[PDB]
RNA sequence: GAAAUUGUUGAAAGGGAAGGGCAUUUGAUCAGAC
RNA sequence: CGUGGAGGUCAGUGACGAAGCCUAGACCGUAAGGUCGGGUCGAACGGCCUCUAGUGCAGAUCUUGGUGGUAGUAGCAAAUAUUCAAAUGAGAACUUUGAAGACUGAAGUGGGGAAAGGUUCCACGUCAACAGCAGUUGGACGUGGGUUAGUCGAUCCUAAGA
RNA sequence: GUGAACAGCCUCUAGUUGAUAGAAUAAUGUAGAUAAGGGAAGUCGGCAAAAUAGAUCCGUAACUUCGGGAUAAGGAUUGGC
């Protein structure tokens, strides 16, 4: 059935686009981490 | 010819580990018909499927 | 339809195009420029040899940090590769365009690739995972490839000289003199 | 409408997170979280001198 | 031209596997053996016989033998024309020790 | 169906950036003319 | 000078192409901008006299969306290890079988369960996306099937407690 | 099976052979190693590494809350038949 596979052809290709919008609209702040603590700390060196 | 099913069956039917089972490589077409625990039991008695011998551990040294 | 820029007579040329191919864009752009301008059967026999590591594809634009190779020498470049997957999709097209040239009843021996162009198709997107719990885009760079093969004609030799001679009253009289001198 | 653009919980992240000071939507796991909020210049935020 | 031969070569693995990473030795035997047999009889498509494969491995990935004595035949390819008309086939030959023997052409009947 | 950005063709230039101002040569190109 | 709307007016322009966009093509203006030509395009839109304002952007670590250089680069290196034939297939380093070599070595990489999950179980069909290589394979995708109690649990009893 | 041992190392029953591959083997690496003579001269500091180690027999001080210290320190033996 060509009628058949043309249709699950479209849907897949439509769907897959709409999961792209999601990874992009999310993308900007996805790395937002309140309360992130840097593993690395550097002593500020000065003598009073 | 994907035999991963029939090899899992034979193991249960012949009452032994998968690793001791042996499927005749020339009957591959044949075995592919199995698909049922009953079918398999023909194939065991028939001889086209076989139980390999336990690998030998001798105590003779000890 | 609606191909890229064409200098070709449409009746004597056959064309084929794939779209949304899963291949590097940067890599295909490289294998494209390679076989551009060549005679068709040359192109194919050559692409064959690249699969074998006999010849190579010179990387002339996106080369950065590519390795040096001997095989580069042929085209006078030190940076070259053998992009297998690119080559497949180009072979696949060249085989096709050669078939369309057949059902158009053109002469196969006189064919050569006139115009071959590849631009970038919409990115596709997965995620990857980075230290300190971050996320990054991890992306395919699909391509559209189009190619037009032509039947070679050296048959054009045209003489067009358009003479509008603007001469002053002085230059006319002065050409006159030279004619009275029996030159 | 006077509620407009104010329907949100947004706060400022304060400085130190390397981005503009403008109050952003807290929360997570949606497109909208983190985005700019209120402000007259922000998508979705309140307009300047709302018509009364 | 290429005519349908059979010979019996000894190959020295020990000089060919010299200094190789232990875990990869058995496999380099198999690329070596292939390479060797494409040298002589330039057939370019080779196939090992599974028992030759045991003959290599019989000692485990480290301990490959110093000398093998193999029988290499050059045969006609079939069907589905491969990019070559000709074909190479290796299988081992049982012997006491592979020492001291030289290449012999096997008469074929 | 704009822009960034990108491919092909075409034209041009290029000795550690490019771009701008004043003036003209060279090439391309175009209005007024009656 | 420019923009969204409003009253008036040119019995203004328009499917014989309105607006929009494109144009190292032309003209007007000191300039804000205005006007014509060509290409695209397909339904509405301008001049003038006045009214009104959510009315002009290069910047705000501005806001939302989009895209580069970087760059075919960094990388894909813990847990010892794969190899040969055949079948399948358009296609086989990676699927299935045989052979071989190996490892977990009973405080297991084995057989069962608790919390949690929720159909992942199992067959048939399938390869667009997913399995940071591949893919004929799959905890993926499509169509179905499957969980049987007088005795195993809950149910009943009380504990610290509510 | 070794062994005091549920330690480490090898196998049997069951289970995996899944962790992107190929070709070469430069620098610098990461992990693992060995070094003549000297023996801490290195460094803020013996940090890191080396030495020692099991069992049996001998021998075992100062001090002490008399229980310890103590495996003190220091020696000798170890296979096969
Ligand atoms: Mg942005
Ligand atoms: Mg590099
Ligand atoms: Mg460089
Ligand atoms: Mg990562
Ligand atoms: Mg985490
Ligand atoms: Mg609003
Ligand atoms: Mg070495
Ligand atoms: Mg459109
Ligand atoms: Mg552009
Ligand atoms: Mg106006
Ligand atoms: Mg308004
Ligand atoms: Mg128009
Ligand atoms: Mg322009
Ligand atoms: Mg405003
Ligand atoms: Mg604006
Ligand atoms: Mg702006
Ligand atoms: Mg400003
Ligand atoms: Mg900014
Ligand atoms: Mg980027
Ligand atoms: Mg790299
Ligand atoms: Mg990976
Ligand atoms: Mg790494
Ligand atoms: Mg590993
Ligand atoms: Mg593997
Ligand atoms: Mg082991
Ligand atoms: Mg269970
Ligand atoms: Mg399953
Ligand atoms: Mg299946
Ligand atoms: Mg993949
Ligand atoms: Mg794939
Ligand atoms: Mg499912
Ligand atoms: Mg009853
Ligand atoms: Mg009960
Ligand atoms: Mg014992
Ligand atoms: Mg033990
Ligand atoms: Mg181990
Ligand atoms: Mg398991
Ligand atoms: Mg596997
Ligand atoms: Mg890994
Ligand atoms: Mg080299
Ligand atoms: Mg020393
Ligand atoms: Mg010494
Ligand atoms: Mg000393
Ligand atoms: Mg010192
Ligand atoms: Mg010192
Ligand atoms: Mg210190
Ligand atoms: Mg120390
Ligand atoms: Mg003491
Ligand atoms: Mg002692
Ligand atoms: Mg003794």
């Amino acid at each position: 059935d060509k009628k058949g596979v043309q249709t699950q052809q479209r849907v897949w290709q439509t769907e897959r686009f709409d999961k792209k919008r999601l990874d992009k609209r999310s993308a900007k702040f996805v790395n937002n981490q309140p309360h992130y603590r840097d593993q690395l700390l550097q002593r500020e060196h000065h003598h009073h | 010819a994907n035999l991963r099913t029939q090899k899992r069956l034979a193991a249960s039917v012949v009452g032994v580990g998968k690793r001791k089972v042996w499927l005749d490589p020339n009957e591959t077409s044949e075995i592919a018909q199995a698909n049922s625990r009953n079918a398999i039991r023909k194939l065991v008695k028939n001889g086209t499927i076989v139980k390999k011998a336990v690998t030998v551990h001798s105590k003779s040294r000890t | 339809a609606r191909y890229g820029a064409t200098s070709t007579n449409p009746a004597k040329s056959a064309s084929a195009r794939g779209s949304y191919l899963r291949v590097s864009f940067k890599n295909t752009r490289e294998t494209a420029q390679a076989i551009n301008g060549w005679e068709l059967t040359k192109a194919q026999k050559y692409l064959e040899q690249v699969l074998d590591h006999q010849r190579a594809i010179p990387f002339r634009r996106f080369n950065s940090s590519i390795g040096r190779t001997a095989q580069g020498k042929e085209f006078g470049v030190t940076k070259a590769r053998w992009p297998a997957k690119s080559v497949k999709f180009v072979q696949g097209l060249l085989q096709n365009a050669a078939a369309n040239a057949e059902a158009k009843g053109l002469d196969a021996t006189k064919l050569y690739v006139s115009h071959i162009q590849v631009n970038q198709a919409p990115k596709q997107r997965r995620r990857t995972y980075r230290a300190h719990g971050r996320i990054n885009k991890y992306e395919s760079s699909p391509s559209h490839i189009e190619l037009v093969v032509t039947e070679k004609e050296e048959a054009v030799a045209k003489a067009a000289e358009k003479k509008v001679v603007r001469l002053t009253s002085r230059q006319r009289g002065r050409i006159a003199a030279q004619k009275r001198i029996a030159a | 409408s006077e509620k407009a653009g104010h329907q949100t919980s947004a706060e400022s992240w304060g400085t130190g997170r390397a981005v503009a000071r403008i109050p952003r939507v807290g929360g997570g796991g949606t497109g909208r979280s983190g985005q700019g909020a209120f402000g007259n210049m922000c998508r979705g935020g309140r307009m300047f001198a709302p018509t009364k | 031209l290429k005519d349908v031969v059979t010979r019996e070569y000894t190959i020295n693995l020990h000089k060919r596997l010299h200094g190789v990473s232990f875990k990869k030795r058995a496999p380099r035997a198999v690329k070596e053996i292939k390479k060797f047999a494409k040298l002589h009889m330039g057939t370019d498509d080779v196939r090992l016989a599974p028992e030759l494969n045991q003959a290599i491995w019989k000692r485990g990935v480290k301990g490959v033998e110093y000398r093998l004595r193999l029988r290499i035949s050059r045969k006609r390819n079939e069907e589905e024309d491969a990019k070559n008309p000709l074909f190479s086939y290796v299988e081992p030959v049982l012997v006491a020790s592979a020492k001291g023997l030289q290449t012999v052409v096997v008469e074929e009947d």
